[PDB]
RNA sequence: CUAAGGCUAAAUACCGGCACGAGACCGAUAGUCAACAAGUACCGUAAGGGAAAGUUGAAAAGAACUUUGAAGAGAGAGUUCAAGAGGGCGUGAAACCGUUAAGAGGUAAACGGGUGGGGUCCGCGCAGUCCGCCCGGAGGAUUCAACCCGGCGGCGGGUCCGGCCGUGUCGGCGGCCCGGCGGAUCUUUCCCGCGCGGGGGACCGUCCCCCGACCGGCGACCGGCCGCCGCCGGGCGCAUUUCC
RNA sequence: CCGACCCGUCUUGAAACACGGACCAAGGAGUCUAACACGUGCGCGAGUCGGGGGCUCGCACGAAAGCCGCCGUGGCGCAAUGAAGGUGAAGGCCGGCGCGCUCGCCGGCCGAGGUGGGAUCCCGAGGCCUCUCCAGUCCGCCGAGGGCGCACCACCGGCCCG
RNA sequence: ACUAAUCGAACCAUCUAGUAGCUGGUUCCCUCCGAAGUUUCCCUCAGGAUAGCUGGCGCUCUCGCAGACCCGAGCCACGCA
RNA sequence: AGCCCGGCUCGCUGGCGUGGAGCCGGGCGUGGAAUGCGAGUGCCUAGUGGGCCACUUUUGGUAAGCAGAACUGGCGCUGCG
RNA sequence: CUACGCCGCGACGAGUAGGAGGGCCGCUGCGGUGAGCCUUGAAGCCUAGGGCGCGGGCCCGGGUGGAGCCGCCGCAGGUGC
């Protein structure tokens, strides 16, 4: 039982992978490699009303 | 055997360790039952202060 | 049958950055194009660190650079790093540089900026100065590292200087025996 | 990943990298430091000098708090206050002269390394050096002690 | 996570992380005037191997 | 920029096919549906596809507008052009060597389109 | 500090027990010894040792009936999608065996290289490809080019007009009441605690949105006007054009 | 037709009259933890690290992820040396003075010395140009020499502790 | 001699996966490089440490990178064997 | 890193402006044998540490397919004629 | 012109113990992805069937079978006899 089955990633990298994965979020080309049909999105950084 | 250059290491690992080890997989329930633990005692002093004295 | 050895053909050297950074390696294709298709040494320089390994681009302290860059006639020179530039709290008026660097601490930017200089990452060095006119090519410490005082002749080898291996460092710890002459011998 | 290491490549070869010869066996030569000073010691006189025998004083009931004292350099003396301090003080037109708490900071001992910038600074420290004393009364400083 | 001018107000201690490539349009860099004004001709002819006549 | 998407993609994509010490990407704007920095229709600014009509007969011309690069839905213009198949030719390559668009892909365009066409005439006895 | 008298919850431990939940675990030689009438069968005087063993089918619809045999077991018939699923019955490998077919056989077999013969198969093999231009022949058809209208793109434009963008630069009108956050920077010499604190101010650093201007640019942040080009749709063009 | 001894293993030497192997199926042997060392990749960088705790609908995922900042206590690093008491890392030039006595009192500067190598960079006499010339306009290449010299190496000085 | 087919110290379970410098085994492919049975020390001589022989990772430099086809226009590298 | 000119320092040496060493400038390239080759440097490191054979030299032995050394090559690790 | 790509020229190719690299070699499970495959037939198995790769191995045809399985990008092993 005692693998060793955690990690502990340093905060700053930790963040800085959620700069990386908002950034590439924004890039038509990068969600439509993986896959995410945006072909009708009619702008990438989809932002909606507070109604929702 | 010593091999080249290296630290001279004294592992206390002689004392048949593997019978006690303790692991921490409780360690998050750990955290959830004090917090639950804290906020039942602060409800239950209510205007009191949660802390303590 | 050839009388020939093959033990030294194969070159051990880097062909290209082990890293997986896409900036680093856009910027090596950049670097690449440079020094294929220039002259210039300085590119094949350049291209050569890019290639390397952390340990083999040590960090440049903001005071060494001061200093470099403040010998004669390198007034109004680009100070080039490949590697980090770090700040230096022992050095208190920083003049005004325009460097260049892979990387630069948060701290060591806002000094050199607040002096009024100038930072360029390596692609703005590339449009500035393609064939590296009116550079100084500066490095960090190669040898500033813990290692290199454990490395060399063994402790225990008379004239040797070099630092054992001790896990705590006390009186009770590698001092008595082979370390003075009180204890069977010094060297 | 035990997919990355020599175990998956050693897979075919009979003596698992380890030779027909001498094999791999249990202890050969001890277990751990075994032999430092019979058929190690060339190892040890090589690698580890003054690992056999005792110097010094033995002490009972060591107290690593009585001989606290951290210490702080000339050179990084400056960097204990702000940067708005070291400015005003330097753009200053009276004499007034900041005064510097290192025990504040956390340091109990001035040491001398480096050099001061030119310009009068109290220093409030437990311990100082002679050279560090000397280093600021250069400057136009001085020295007081605290307990 | 801030801005590259403001640090974060809701983490304390971060801020953006820098660019080590300021401009990774490396089609317009290696076309720029001032790049191609300082290389060499291509060598665009190739020199198959000549059979010794 | 179409090289850092490029260094992002080049491997990792949904697109990417590696069957048979081949290499093939079936994203939509991509002549020759080769993995390539060349033909990959989506990392860069102008980008020019060629596919069939939705009924069988004649073919669509899809480019990439300048402006709305992050807005998808009004990126692309298609044009359907069903005439005969030298007037088709005609109209793709005047549509990407004189307008400059891309003169890079203008062989493949046609060549492209001339098998759309093919496929699309009736089969023979 | 006050021994040789005493009690005391919480935070802590938990491979037994009761009841639960889950898993990047194992999948019937694995996982508990034990997925099953398993601490069972069985072994030893005893202490104690200790297995093997899952799967028909959706449903028994589990083969009525006829026939040979004393029967086991067969031949028919029947159920079923299937018994080439028939009560240790999902699938059903290898070793090994029977039979059939082909080939061969006195240096034990087996093997590497090279051919040859035979055989089973494969090739829609069996009159042998295609396709770009042009010439000639015999037929069709919108329509070919150029013009007109409309739409949409690409490129360029002293910024033509905005919207702006980067870097500075001014007066701070602009914020501790009517914009923030910080400073080991100075203070009531206006405010509540002994000449001894907490507030409130000033200054400084980053700011913030602003009133505007000058520098560089329309940039890959966009629009409107023009100019050129391209495409498409609809007209006209109906024949030495164009296309099939 | 030619070639062809049975594999594995220990061995100087195996086809061995050396050992294991009748055949087939399934199982079957460098793993995990801890501690070091070096190399490589990543983040931040004279700092770095929340791992223990706490705060967040307590829980499908989530026993995760996020956050703390007067939670950075603490670890490692930033200072060494001595058994210890303890001590503890800045020099070079121009000067006026004792007596510039191989040294004591200050100023003005600058801020880790010097030699030999040293990638790179800088200057560069003179050359390379067109239909030609007397006459200078702008920048490109080659270039003998010279200069500042990164890292690193060898050496000589200097500073700290015994 | 005998002490339940066991006796120069029974049987059972556990410590226990006892230790072994000794024997046996140690599971896919291709490519590249490629040994040693020697020195010194060891209650060492069937084993280790140590140097040597090996591999891997590099790094610091040297010759230049030439004419877009082409075309050199006393003196010809640091250093090594 | 050579040679040759000057000059400076020394608390060493000393009849002597002596000797020696160091330091500072300057001028000398016909690069001061042949041949070949690109060199320098660091870290980590496995296996090995039973060897055997041949020409020649060689010790013990009557001799040995014996025992022990030196040199080079080989077998071990290597197929092929 | 998948720049981790493509192209050119020259030399070279033995290998135990051992070291390293590559693997679009192979097994199992996890995160993504293939608007993947499948009762109009998955896995497994059999095959004088067609092939590919130096190889590890893989693809396709035919049969049997009767319900699940695989490619690619990463991750992790109780991973190859
Ligand atoms: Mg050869
Ligand atoms: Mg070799
Ligand atoms: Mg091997
Ligand atoms: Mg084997
Ligand atoms: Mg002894
Ligand atoms: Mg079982
Ligand atoms: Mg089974
Ligand atoms: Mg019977
Ligand atoms: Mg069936
Ligand atoms: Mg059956
Ligand atoms: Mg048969
Ligand atoms: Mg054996
Ligand atoms: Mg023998
Ligand atoms: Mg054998
Ligand atoms: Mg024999
Ligand atoms: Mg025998
Ligand atoms: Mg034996
Ligand atoms: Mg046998
Ligand atoms: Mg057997
Ligand atoms: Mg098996
Ligand atoms: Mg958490
Ligand atoms: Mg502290
Ligand atoms: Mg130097
Ligand atoms: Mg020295
Ligand atoms: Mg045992
Ligand atoms: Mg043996
Ligand atoms: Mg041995
Ligand atoms: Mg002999
Ligand atoms: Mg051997
Ligand atoms: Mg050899
Ligand atoms: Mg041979
Ligand atoms: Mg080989
Ligand atoms: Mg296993």
């Amino acid at each position: 039982t005692w693998r060793r089955w955690h990690r502990r990633v340093n905060t700053t990298q930790k963040r800085y992978a959620i700069c990386s994965a908002l950034a590439a979020s924004a890039l038509p080309a990068l969600v439509m490699s993986k896959g995410h049909r945006i072909e009708e999105v009619p702008e990438l950084p989809l932002v909606v009303e507070d109604k929702v | 055997a010593p091999s080249r250059n290296g630290m001279v290491l004294k592992p206390h690992f002689h004392k048949d360790w593997q019978r006690r080890v303790a692991t921490w997989f409780n360690q998050p329930a750990r955290k959830i039952r004090r917090r639950k633990a804290r906020q039942a005692k602060a409800r239950r002093i209510a205007p009191r202060p949660a802390s303590g004295p | 049958g050839v009388d020939i050895r093959h033990n030294k053909d194969r070159k051990v050297r880097r062909k290209e950055p082990k890293s997986q950074d896409i900036y680093l390696r856009l910027l090596v294709k950049l670097y690449r194009f440079l020094a294929r298709r220039t002259n210039s040494t300085f590119n094949q320089v350049v291209l050569k660190r890019l290639f390397m390994s952390r340990t083999n681009r040590p960090p440049l302290s903001l005071s060494r650079m001061i200093r470099k860059m403040k010998l004669p006639g390198r007034e109004n020179k680009t100070a080039v790093v490949v590697g980090t530039i770090t700040d230096d709290v022992r050095v208190q008026e920083v003049p005004k540089l325009k460097v260049c660097a892979l990387r630069v601490t948060s701290r060591a930017r806002s000094r050199i900026l607040r002096a009024g200089g100038k930072i360029l990452t390596f692609d703005q060095l590339a449009l500035d100065s393609p064939k590296g006119c009116g550079t100084v090519l500066l490095s960090g410490p190669r040898k500033g590292r813990e290692v290199y005082r454990h490395f060399g002749k063994a402790p225990g080898t008379p004239h040797s200087h070099t630092k054992p291996y001790v896990r705590s460092k006390g009186r009770k710890f590698e001092r008595a025996r082979g370390r003075r002459a009180s204890r069977g011998y010094k060297n | 990943p035990s997919r990355l290491r020599k175990t998956r490549k050693l897979r075919g070869h009979v003596s698992h990298g380890h030779g027909r010869i001498g094999k791999h066996r249990k202890h050969p030569g001890g277990r751990g430091n075994a032999g430092g000073l019979h058929h190690h010691r060339i190892n040890f006189d090589k690698y580890h000098p003054g690992y056999f025998g005792k110097v010094g004083m033995k002490h009972y009931h060591l107290k690593r708090n009585q001989s606290f004292c951290p210490t702080v350099n000339l050179d990084k003396l400056w960097t204990l206050v702000s940067e708005q301090t070291r400015v005003n003080a330097a753009k200053n037109k009276t004499g007034a002269a900041p005064i510097i708490d290192v025990v504040r900071s956390g340091y109990y001992k001035v040491l001398g390394k480096g050099k001061l910038p030119k310009q009068p600074v109290i220093v409030k420290a437990k311990f100082f050096s002679r050279r560090a004393e000397e280093k600021i009364k250069s400057v136009g400083g001085a020295c007081v002690l605290v307990a | 996570y801030g801005t590259w001018r403001k640090a974060a107000s809701l983490k304390s201690n971060y801020n953006l992380p820098m660019h080590k490539m300021i401009n990774t349009d490396l089609s317009r860099i290696l076309k720029s005037p001032e790049i191609q004004r300082a290389l060499r001709a291509p060598r665009k002819k190739i020199h198959r191997r000549v059979l010794k006549k | 920029s179409a090289h850092l998407q490029w260094m992002v993609v080049r491997n990792c994509s949904s697109f990417l096919i590696k069957r048979n010490k081949q290499t093939y990407s079936t994203e939509p704007n991509n002549l020759k549906a080769r993995n390539s920095f060349r033909y990959n229709g989506l990392i860069h600014r102008k980008t020019v596809g060629v596919e069939p009509a939705a009924d069988g007969k004649g073919v669509v011309v899809v480019i990439k507008r300048r402006s709305g690069q992050r807005k998808p839905a009004t990126s692309y213009v298609r044009t359907t052009i069903n005439k005969n198949a030298r007037a088709t030719l005609s109209s793709i390559r005047h549509m990407i060597r004189k307008n400059k668009y891309r003169p890079d892909l203008r062989m493949a365009a046609i060549r492209r389109a001339s098998a759309i066409l093919r496929s699309q005439k009736p089969v023979m006895v």
